[PDB]
């Protein structure tokens, strides 16, 4: 699935 | 067995094996030289002078070179992956011309060693090619050797800084540790590349947009300038100054149409390859102008005194074109040389405010050789010239008495960074507090005091070498000594 | 036992003084995943490894004695009887084929796989069929199913009754709303979304409703399954008077536990073969082939709204994806969207994708023994993978953004080829004195190339050609990359053995390579290693010690894991006019770029008690790296931003110690167990132009000189019972005081390693009369991970559309003032509060097997025995982490997926 990608995530 | 591979899909740094390699590598080398030298480069110069004043929605950019702060010109600049700027800026981008010049000269030299041309004209024409290397490679030698070597007029140094010039890369070499060069060392090297340009380049100049030994001339003759030879000066000025013609204009309305338009400017002896996509930028720091609908809003960061207007008379052409009363509504004066061109645009109505790269023109060679024949001691050929150039523009000249040459040089020559180095050669002190701005125009300006007061010899006229440089080079001595 | 390390024939075991761990065919077969390392999780003692998702084609990591590298790879060399493979390539061969494993972990064992083996070497050996009067047909079967681990995080989060609740008090719906007027009308008002779209304009409120209150909707029902697995094999190995034979063929089908869809499945088949010619020649073949078709779930690892484990946590609770009769819908609803959102089956229906791999292993050795100790061996092998895949996105389907398709088509091709040539001999000087001699010549070449090609603008289902799209502005470039490289090498070793008590070998080793840089592409390596035997000279016999060994060694190798092309001055586009193009110099390479050298100092001891009864085994290592691989800054004089140069210096010292015991209770029963333990600690000696402290941009860790590379983050002190504000510390400034502004100099070095260092694991099995009991335990002690999922599920203030956690119901306010969670006005920051503590104890498998007994098959002449066996895969795991799995990740947990439980049975008829 996809559709907005609400990211405030950090770096891997 | 031999086990080495090629990147496939890109080429990499290694003796040329062809003509169009060597062709495409100069290419590149011109496309690198556009965005090097820049007018975007050489405000710093102009702005550090005795003829701005700072405006009040300046947020601390430009107040730093103006006030003349030593607490921040000591590590200023910024030469990240997102912006070059700066006195850091200035350093990476002549090194990396620099660089980029040893590469492709070595990388030719070596090709033409080991017989890679197939036939006569591609030899006739890489022997031309390497001849235009060398002049870049001394330009952007001589370009550090201007602003981080001090003269010899400096009272007060680092102790064993008097003597040295800029570190000197003969070769490829991007892990380079090493010390700094004397003065004599890197001069004797500038020139020698120049002297080994000039006997192979054609006498006729077959593009404005690629060096010709006009330039090599010119070039020669601003270096013989700044050093202070004049007589070598004299004579290397002389042989291109009847080349190239003078303007052609009668009103201020088509002086302004031919000027800021560059093909049909008849003037410029060298200048970079522009066009509406490709190699144009946006010189709004002095002017600070904006597109607004169909027209231009202005809202500069630093204006020029009174003194400067008072110079300029008014029935002149660059009143018009060069600074220009058009601030706060036609109050004001702001300097409006490198302002935009009509050649540029995508849609012919609306401005985009794009201009492109020139690199000389005969307005210097003009100045050089008034100013060098006005020292040597023959009077009718420097009257001449200056009345020649005078009447060019529409406000002729009175009497040549040593002061209406600094007078012209001063007109002609704002805005390109030479008011710095002028100051120094004629040991003209700041006097930044002693001058008054417009009356015209007060409340938005302001009268700011220096930070630091700059009489004559002092050290703070020649830049410093940068912060990241110098800790990691243990063989390095810096210039000031705070 | 018998080992063959590196090259020539096989020593002893108990000769060898390199700490070799040899890995015998009984932990290998049975398994049920691709991955044939991840059943090695805590065997080998000082190895960790850690599979970082529970896709069936995942790829576990490997990591033997620390990271020995802060700038190139980690990932130890494997070799396959000969030639070297990646991980994606033995994913594609049967693990019933494999006899051994052994892994060699010390210098003077690795240290002739010189500049490829400063991280370890996994050797793995093919089957090669015992010879005897007539052959054995071999016939392995399995099924089992596959599901998620544990649904802890669900205990936490909201219902939808609260969630209402707590987002109308927050205010986002309105500033004077109210359930009930909220939850009337406003946004089941989906029947305007409904209403639009012909598939669904009658169906809304009469067999599938959107929005439901009344009671909770099941996500991971609705984004996770239960999922088969399938196996089987029939192998035939023979021999006769020389010649010896080995052939097998296998099937392998395996299905991801998400809905989403994963599989990993291949078809494969074996011949080892071996005769010898005559007096002096012997021949021998492997030969090896697959077809195996992959997919994997890509969406995992980033955050969208309504997929993976994000999508069980946050979605809430009210929306019903669902029809009336308990199977799932093609769309759902959300708030606020112009379409409908499609569910997980619909949109793997919607974009199709195919692989197909075809995979071919060739390996063939002459060897010639002339005079009675000589031995010329010469080995050819060609590793050749052509991959073909297609993804399309199929036209008029109505949720969508624009109705026209697309497709994509893309070739690979991987071909590897490797020689080897050997001479050995060995000889014995006296009655006591023992010589081996070996040198030998090695040469490896690697290509492969990609080439794909796009379209788009399809009308029809029909008509999807890739030479069918639509001209003029939708079409595209192709794709197109190619890679290479090669090595040279030339090796040395000799063997110097006394009677019995003292070996020493000696071993050197020159590489070449295509990586190195132009200036020194020539590297050269050594060893020196020693065992005395102390038993057999010193103390001759005793009543409780059977063994004693001890045995030291020093060598140096190195790492060319560097990339292909860094070693060079790449020019790139640079035009100057619109005509003619120009090139620039854009890296500026460096002609003096190394191969990472290390140095490895090992000293241990392994004893023996109670007749063989007890073993013990102790080692201490001192690991040291230096010339490691940074992109370093620049300075102004280089005209550019980086140089890519070796700089540096690390060191591991660790101790690993591996216990096994046996016990006993009658002459039928049979207990034993094994326990092994590694700790690792490790610190960064030197840096760059004299730095103390390098953090790289924007990654959350710190390189400081001497301390491990720590996590590099702000304090968290808590919230103060005054205001209800988020308060972080002061580096410094002791009394500590806390600050309730956030400023990004407020960060510190976090005293928590980035890898764990205690490493272990430990079995137990028992044995009755033929019905068997194994377990295996598997520990990883000393791990933290930052937990990104609960950026968003426990956040006041932003992202207030998602399902939220309980603990912010107990929200701190003006009459609720004795909590541990802030205001609803606030965000929160990446600091210490989302390091969790993911330190995990896993059961990796519990099996129980039974052989049918030898009487039951007396008459019959076809069948001659068979073997059942039940396993558990993943039963229990104990840890404190609370996000699905504590092993999937590192550095950062962000939407995972999570490693599943598995339980499978299976037959083998050995007739």
């Amino acid at each position: 699935g996809t559709g907005g990608s609400t990211g405030t995530t950090s770096a891997g | 067995c031999e086990l080495d591979r090629d990147p496939e899909g890109k080429d990499f740094q290694q003796p040329y094996t062809s003509f169009v390699q060597t062709k495409q590598n100069r290419d590149g080398l011109y496309a690198l030289l556009r965005n090097t030298e820049n007018p975007r480069m050489h405000f710093y110069q102009e702005l550090q002078s005795d003829m701005y004043c700072t405006t009040i929605t300046d947020g601390n950019s430009l107040a730093p070179f103006v006030n003349w702060d030593l607490g921040i010109l000591n590590d200023h600049g910024r030469a990240d992956e997102d912006e070059v700027s700066g006195i850091a800026g200035y350093y990476f981008v002549y090194n990396r011309l620099n660089q980029q010049a040893n590469a492709f000269v070595n990388n030719t030299e070596a090709a033409l060693q080991n017989q890679v041309y197939k036939n006569s004209t591609e030899i006739a024409n890489a022997k031309s090619f390497l001849a235009e290397g060398k002049v870049l490679q001394a330009l952007a030698i001589w370009r550090l050797m201007d602003r981080f070597s001090f003269h010899e007029s400096v009272t007060e140094v680092n102790s064993g800084a008097k003597d040295l010039g800029v570190i000197l890369l003969k070769e490829y070499n991007p892990g380079y540790i090493g010390p700094r060069a004397t003065k004599a060392q890197c001069y004797d090297y500038i020139l020698s590349r120049l002297s080994e340009a000039i006997e192979v380049l054609p006498e006729n100049r077959e593009s404005v947009l690629y060096v010709s030994r006009d330039y090599a001339y010119a070039l020669r003759a601003r270096i013989y300038l700044a050093l202070g030879e004049y007589g070598k000066a004299a004579a290397d000025a002389k042989m291109v100054v009847d080349k190239y013609p003078l303007i052609g204009a009668a009103d201020a309305s088509e002086f302004e149409n031919i000027y800021r338009s560059d093909a049909n400017n008849p003037e410029i002896i060298f200048r970079g390859f522009a066009s509406a996509t490709l190699g144009s930028f946006t010189a709004t720091t002095l002017n600070g102008a904006a597109p607004a609908g169909k027209d231009i809003k202005y809202n500069p960061s630093a204006v020029p005194f009174q003194w400067v207007v008072d110079l300029y008379e008014n029935e002149d052409f660059r009143k018009s074109v060069y600074i220009a009363k058009v601030v706060k509504k036609d109050k004001g004066y702001l300097v409006n040389k490198f302002l935009e061109d009509k050649a540029y645009r995508d849609v012919q109505d609306k401005p985009n405010l794009k201009v492109g790269a020139r690199y000389f023109s005969v307005a210097e060679v003009y100045l050089i050789l008034v100013e060098s024949a006005l020292q040597t001691g023959d009077t009718p050929t420097a009257e001449k010239y200056l009345k020649a150039l005078s009447k060019a523009r529409g406000a002729e000249v009175s009497v040549v008495n040593m002061e209406a040459l600094q007078a012209e040089r001063t007109r002609e020559l704002i805005g390109e960074g030479s008011r710095l180095r002028d100051m120094v050669r004629w040991s003209i002190p700041n006097n930044h507090d002693a001058f008054e701005t417009q009356p015209g125009l007060e409340g938005f300006a302001n009268t700011t005091p220096l930070k630091a007061q700059a009489p004559v010899g002092f050290y703070a006229y020649t830049w410093e070498f940068p912060q990241r440089d110098r800790q990691t080079n243990p063989q390095l001595i810096k210039n000031w000594p705070i | 036992q018998v080992v063959v390390l590196g090259y020539g024939t096989g020593q002893k075991l108990s000769t060898v003084s390199g700490s070799v761990a040899k890995v015998s065919s009984e932990k290998l077969a049975e398994k049920p995943v691709a991955n044939i390392m991840d059943a090695l999780q805590g065997q080998v003692a000082g190895m960790q490894v850690m599979t970082t998702s529970g896709d069936p084609t995942a790829v576990a990591s490997v990591e033997i004695h620390g990271t020995g590298s802060l700038g190139a790879s980690s990932a130890p060399l494997y070799i396959v009887d000969g030639m070297q493979t990646s991980l994606d390539v033995v994913a594609t061969m049967n693990p019933n084929d494999f006899e051994s494993m052994s892994v060699l972990k010390d210098a003077s064992a690795t240290s002739i796989y010189g500049a490829r083996a400063a991280n370890g070497v996994v050797f793995i050996q093919t089957k090669k069929g015992k010879m005897s009067e007539r052959g054995r047909i071999t016939f392995n079967a399995s099924y089992g199913i596959s599901q998620i681990l544990n649904t802890k995080p669900l205990d936490n989060m909201m219902t939808g009754d609260e969630l209402l609740d707590f987002q109308v008090k927050a205010g986002f719906w309105g500033n004077n709303q109210t359930v009930q007027k909220v939850k009337d009308m406003i946004l089941a008002g989906a029947e305007d979304l409904y209403g639009n779209y012909d598939s669904l304009k009658d169906e809304y409120g009469k067999t599938l409703f959107p929005v439901d209150f009344n009671h909770d909707a099941d996500w991971l029902k609705a984004l996770f399954k239960t999922a088969p697995t399938s196996q089987g094999d029939i192998s035939f190995s023979g021999g006769s008077q020389g010649t010896s034979y080995y052939a097998s063929i296998g099937y392998f089908d395996q299905e991801g536990m998400a809905r989403e869809p994963a599989n990993f499945k291949r078809y494969s088949g074996r011949l080892n073969f071996e005769s010898r010619i005559n007096e002096w020649l012997k021949v021998g073949a492997n030969l090896s082939g697959a077809i195996a078709n992959r997919r994997s779930a890509d969406y995992f690892g980033k955050y969208y709204m309504g997929s993976g484990t994000f999508g069980v946590l946050t979605m809430p609770r009210y929306y019903n994806p669902f029809d009336v009769n308990g199977d799932l819908a093609d769309v759902y609803y959300m708030y606020g969207a112009t379409r409908p959102s499609m569910t997980e089956p619909y949109f793997a229906k919607m974009r199709p994708f195919s692989s197909e791999s075809h995979q071919a292993n060739v390996n063939g050795f002459a060897q010639i023994t002339p005079i009675k100790g000589l031995t010329l061996k010469a080995q050819a092998g060609v590793d050749i993978t052509n991959t073909r895949t297609s993804s399309k996105r199929m036209p008029n389907n109505p949720y969508d953004s624009t109705p026209l398709g697309e497709r994509r088509e893309r070739a690979y091709r991987d071909v590897s080829k490797s020689f080897t040539n050997t001479a050995e001999y060995k000889f014995s000087i006296d009655e006591k004195h023992d010589l081996t001699a070996l040198m030998g010549h090695e040469y490896i070449e690697y290509e492969g190339d990609v080439i794909g090609a796009s379209s788009k603008g399809f009308e029809s289902d029909k008509l999807m050609l890739l030479s069918q799209g639509k001209t003029g502005n939708s079409l595209s470039l192709p794709e197109h990359r190619v890679a290479e490289y090669a090595y040279l090498s030339f090796f040395s070793r000799f063997n110097y053995g006394f009677d019995k008590w003292m070996y020493i070998d000696f071993s050197v080793r020159n590489d070449q390579s295509s990586r190195f840089g132009s200036n020194n592409r020539s590297a050269w390596f050594y060893s020196v290693g020693g065992m005395f035997d102390i038993y057999n000279k010193f103390i001759q016999e005793s009543n409780w010690l059977s063994d004693l060994r001890l045995k030291m060694s020093y060598g140096t190798t190195g790492n060319s894991e560097i990339g292909n092309y860094n070693h060079q001055a790449l020019v790139t586009v640079n035009n100057y006019t619109e005509d003619a193009m120009g090139l620039s110099i854009s890296t500026a390479g460096n002609p003096d770029l190394s191969w990472e050298k290390q140095s490895q100092f090992n000293f241990g001891l392994a004893a023996g008690a109670f007749n063989n009864r007890l073993s013990a085994e102790v080692d201490f290592y001192v690991r040291t790296t230096n010339d490691m691989l940074i992109d370093v800054p620049m300075p102004y004089i280089s005209g550019f931003f980086s140089q890519y140069q070796n700089v540096g210096s690390m060191k591991n010292t660790g101790v690993d110690l591996s216990l096994k015991g046996t016990i006993y209770q009658n002459k039928d029963w049979n207990v034993y167990a094994s326990a092994n333990f590694n700790y690792n600690r490790q610190e960064i000696t030197k840096l760059f132009f004299g730095l103390n402290k390098y953090m790289l941009p924007n990654t959350g860790t710190i390189w400081e000189i001497g301390y491990p590379n720590s996590f590099y983050m702000a304090e968290y002190a808590g919230i103060d019972k005054k205001t209800g504000k988020q308060l972080w510390y002061v580096p410094g400034q002791v009394d500590k005081v806390t600050t309730s502004q956030y400023s990004a100099d407020l960060e510190t070095r976090i005293d928590k390693s980035v890898t764990p260092p205690i490493t272990g694991g430990f079995s137990l099995g028992a044995s009755w009369k033929g019905l068997s009991l194994d377990a295996d335990f598997a520990y990883i002690v000393g791990k933290w991970m930052i937990n990104n999922d609960r950026y968003f599920t426990e956040n006041g203030g932003g992202l207030m559309q998602l399902n939220k956690d309980k603990m912010l119901l107990n929200a701190w306010t003006e009459d609720n003032k004795e909590t541990d969670v802030p205001k609803l006005g606030q965000s929160p920051q990446f600091d210490t509060h989302l390091l969790e503590n993911a330190s995990f104890l896993r059961l990796k498998n519990l099996k129980l097997t039974y052989v049918l007994p030898n009487s039951l098959f007396a008459g019959q002449n076809v069948i001659g025995g068979a073997r059942v066996y039940l396993m558990a895969r993943n039963l229990l795991t104990v840890t404190k982490y609370k996000g699905f799995d504590p092993e999937a990740g590192g550095n950062v947990g962000k939407n995972q997926y999570p490693n599943s439980k598995q339980y499978v049975a299976g037959i083998q008829l050995s007739f």
